[PDB]
């Protein structure tokens, strides 16, 4: 069982092989540096309907890494820059010589004994027909990878935002009742005002330990605390922040993003279209193979055959085939295009969501921030009220 | 002491709140104010959102909208007169 | 109370906010309209 | 901002307000440069976004050839960041400021200066620059301009 894997990013095929496939964590990481063209810092990938990668878990502990059930790797320049997903395709040499060979074909005339010629150049052509329509096979693979990469974004989006939705709304609900929590909390601030006075007139077993806690949480620094809390806890402060982490939340919810066209819808037309090249190819092979048996027919036709113009009609046969092949060659250099046009189409809501959520990462710190002042509350509430009883 | 029970209160309040509870345990009596009181968290983060979204929507004032027929008045007088000076530049 | 874990001391807002979303939703279509 | 940025965005809009004590008005070109630039990197921007937005406002017609095509430059780019009807509100009040008329592709920088108005004489306030004592002046300033609007 060799790796499997195609960058979510890219949703494009760069495989891994069994060498990596139980060595350390970071040896993915550093396979899709060196092997793929994706280096480390600017780089993620996660579990799709999973957690992302951590440096320990290996890929199936969440059951992945196949060719039909791989890993999804996500390059963090990649949307961190506009780069539109580069598709600069390796040398066509293979598609330069596909092309000046079917030039050459149909620029090829009748063959009057060049039959054998004409024969090894259309069993070549089938070969490489085969070759490339395998090719754009695993093309299209590769789209239905990109399409589980972009579901895979989506359970990472779906993840991250019900880890910030936990921490945000709990906050805020929190306040909601807090808000009579709120009055309970004037009550003690009153109650706060009259133990800074008793404080004042008593200056200095449980005892102990109560002094002992009132090292750490100097009297200055409680009363900041709380006046601090108040102001921060200016009810608006809230709600303009519950506006605020809503939009955070809504910035991730790009509902069109996901439902972009029902990308099976496309991909059904994509898999049909690879199969008709998939029946050209078995054509032109079903050619080569008739070209074959007329080759033998010719030989044999010296006696029994005497009809005329074979070789033209074999030539002329291999030069039409040759232009049909070519002809679907064009659909395949224009899904080679295709593959770097939806991929910025999908970097597109892409970053959408990536800005949502570096824009709720602020939100996150604030949202962090948020739990220390709720905490600061409640367990100032009980402790402090202990402490200021005096 | 009291914040795990409020903050596993609120946790499970929000998981219910998410879907995720029995209807009998609503009848707790800390559960009901929660019930409400979750709600009203939930309804006030959807107008932290509906708020905003309302700002811009009258914010997305239709002068653009009226400058959308200037193009057409502008678009023909402005392609004649790049013409006569690309003309005028070319003497 | 099971709910309460504590001394005994002693729905449809859902719905609303659902309401308010789905008019925010119109809203944000909107917002891609303009 | 590329990878240190999310939550330290902020600690960074400090480092705005530092560079916005820049000296080098091309240094102010590059300010509007990096503008745009947070503005794809973000992750501190909604406050610090409306911040900019109104701060430009005034400083739209900006003389600054540098530094008015790096502001139409770093204003397309916020438009892509932020876009939204957020644009609209936000800044298209503080695009006002500029704008002789509504007709720019706000993706775009070169039409959108072209809606804003023709910049200021940055030499005229240069040379009123080139004074000491215009603080009060500037007071007398804002008193003419409520003249203008106001008493």
């Amino acid at each position: 069982m060799k790796l499997y894997v195609f960058l979510v990013n890219t949703g494009t095929t760069l495989t891994f092989d069994t060498e990596l496939t139980v060595q350390t964590v970071a040896d993915l990481k550093h396979a899709i540096q060196s092997k793929y063209k994706i280096a480390i810092q600017h780089q993620v990938l996660v579990v799709n309907g999973g957690e992302c990668m951590a440096a320990d878990r290996r890929v199936c502990t969440y059951s992945a890494g196949t060719d039909t059930n791989p890993i999804f790797l996500f390059n963090k320049e990649m949307i961190l820059c506009d780069r539109p997903p580069a598709i600069p395709k390796t040398t066509f040499s293979t598609e330069n010589d596909m092309e000046i060979k079917v030039e050459e074909s149909l620029m090829m005339p009748a063959v009057f004994h060049t039959v054998a010629s004409r024969t090894q150049l259309a069993l070549e052509m089938y070969e490489v027909a085969k070759k490339l329509c395998s090719f754009c096979e695993g093309l299209v693979h590769d789209e239905h990878l990109q399409h589980q990469g972009w579901a895979a974004i989506m359970a990472n989006l779906e993840d991250c935002s019900n880890s910030y939705q936990k921490l945000l709304f709990k906050f805020e609900s929190i306040y909601s009742n807090y808000l009579q929590s709120i009055e309970d909390i004037k009550l003690k601030l009153t109650h706060l005002g009259t133990a800074v006075s008793v404080m004042a007139k008593i200056p200095l077993s449980l005892l102990d330990w109560i002094n002992v806690q009132d090292r750490p949480n100097d009297v200055e620094s409680l009363v900041r605390k709380c006046f601090d809390s108040m102001s921060r806890l200016d009810p608006r402060i809230i709600r303009p922040f519950i506006a605020e982490c809503r939009q955070t939340i809504a910035k991730l919810d790009n509902q069109n993003m996901k439902a972009i066209k029902g990308l099976e819808d496309r991909l059904y037309a994509l898999d049909q279209m690879i199969a008709s090249c998939g029946r050209l190819v078995n054509e032109q092979k079903e050619l080569a193979q008739g070209f074959l048996a007329n080759q033998k027919r010719a030989e044999n036709l010296k006696d029994a055959s005497v009809l005329p113009d074979l070789c033209l009609s074999h030539a002329n046969q291999l030069m039409i085939m040759l232009q049909n092949h070519r002809k679907l060659l064009d659909i395949k250099q224009k899904c080679t295009t295709a593959k770097q046009e939806l991929a910025n189409n999908l970097h597109v809501r892409l970053k959408w969501c990536c800005f949502v959520m570096l824009h709720a990462d602020q939100d996150g710190e604030k949202l962090q921030a948020l739990l220390r002042l709720v905490i600061e509350l409640l367990e100032r509430v009980k402790i402090v009220e202990a402490l200021s009883t005096v | 002491e009291n914040l795990s029970r409020r903050l596993k209160v609120t946790g499970d309040l929000f998981d219910i709140m998410s879907g995720q509870t029995d209807v009998d345990h609503p009848l707790c009596e800390e559960c009901t104010d929660t019930l409400l009181d979750q709600l009203d968290t939930q309804l006030n983060v959807t107008e932290n959102e509906c708020q905003n979204y309302k700002r811009c929507l009258e914010i997305l004032e239709q002068m653009n909208e009226d400058d959308s027929e200037q193009l057409q008045m502008e678009l023909k007088e402005l392609a004649l007169e790049e013409e006569r000076l690309i003309q005028e530049l070319e003497d | 109370c099971p709910l309460c874990n504590t001394t005994r001391r002693r729905i449809d807002k859902k719905e609303r906010l659902s309401r308010l979303k789905s008019k925010q939703e119109e809203f944000q279509k909107e917002v891609l309209k303009a | 901002a590329a990878y240190v940025g999310w939550q330290s965005s902020s600690i960074l809009k400090p480092l705005l307000q530092q560079g916005l004590s820049d000296a080098e008005e091309f240094v102010i070109v590059k300010a509007l440069y990096a503008l745009t630039c947070m503005c794809q990197l973000g992750l501190l921007q909604k406050p610090h976004v409306y911040e900019f937005a109104s701060d430009i406002a005034p400083f739209l017609c900006h003389p600054n050839l540098w530094i008015r095509y790096g502001a139409v430059g770093f204003i397309t780019v916020v438009a892509r960041q932020i876009s939204t009807a957020d644009v609209y509100c936000k800044l298209m009040p503080y695009l006002d400021p500029y704008i002789t008329q509504p007709i720019i592709q706000i993706e775009r920088k070169l039409v959108l200066l072209s809606v804003l108005k023709e910049p200021v004489s940055r030499s005229i306030f240069d040379y009123a620059l080139r004074s000491k004592d215009i603080t009060s002046l500037f007071r007398h300033l804002h008193m003419r301009q409520k003249k203008r609007n106001g008493s």
